[PDB]
């Protein structure tokens, strides 16, 4: 029972872990996908920077 | 607006024959118009272009301008032609100049908003000071007031 009740530890450790992995893996694409959204800002921010920077040249 | 019309015309013929044999792909089943955004990444992924998903977000964006997830032939074309200019050929650059030579009718190696407006008219087509400015500007890179020749091909390349 405690092998077994183990194996449940451990299934039920991967059910929370797999979807918690999975929280985890939402949780990174979300930052991937704002960290890209505020780089594509960034990338806006900064060509509009050099656009008037270049214009301020 | 009218560059997807323009597109229409601009296309070339052989890119659209694919064009369908690929566009027959999108239904998912059961489908007469409901295509979605959230594909667009991997619709522009599939036509042979290689897209990122920044650009594809923004053409979310950029393109939709109906909003309701949908693009029209004429749309696509166009979304075709205002990133990857598949337009209508740019004849060239040096047939371009002889037709610049006529553009500049005073022999000025630069189309001015005086030869912009002399050239319109030449059209036909009325000049609004935004109509030879717009052009100036799209043309006239070094924004001398005035189109200079290679201002004018990377302006009238893939022009018709």
């Amino acid at each position: 029972e405690e092998a077994e009740k183990a194996a449940d530890e451990s299934e039920r450790g991967m059910k929370v872990i797999e979807s918690r992995a999975q929280k985890d893996e939402e949780k990174m694409e979300i930052q991937e996908i704002q960290l890209k959204e505020a780089k594509h800002i960034a990338e806006d921010a900064d060509r509009k920077y050099e656009e008037v920077a270049r214009k301020l040249v | 607006d009218d560059i997807y019309k323009a597109a229409v015309e601009q296309l070339t013929e052989e890119q659209k024959n694919e064009f369908k044999a690929a566009f027959d792909i999108f239904v998912l089943g059961a489908e007469d118009g409901c295509i979605s955004t959230k594909e667009l990444g991997k619709v522009m992924r599939m036509l042979g272009q290689n897209p990122t998903p920044e650009e594809l977000q923004e053409m979310i964006d950029e393109v939709d301008e109906d909003g309701s997830g949908t693009v029209d032939f004429d749309e696509f074309l166009v979304m075709m032609v205002r990133c990857m200019k598949d337009d209508s050929k740019g004849k060239s650059e040096e047939e371009l100049s002889d037709l610049f030579r006529m553009f500049d009718k005073n022999a000025d190696g630069y189309i001015d908003l005086d030869e912009l407006k002399i050239m319109l008219q030449a059209t036909g087509e009325t000049i609004t000071e935004d109509d030879i400015e717009e052009l100036m500007k799209d043309g006239d890179k070094n924004n001398d007031g005035r189109i200079d020749y290679d201002e004018f091909l990377e302006f009238m390349k893939g022009v018709e």
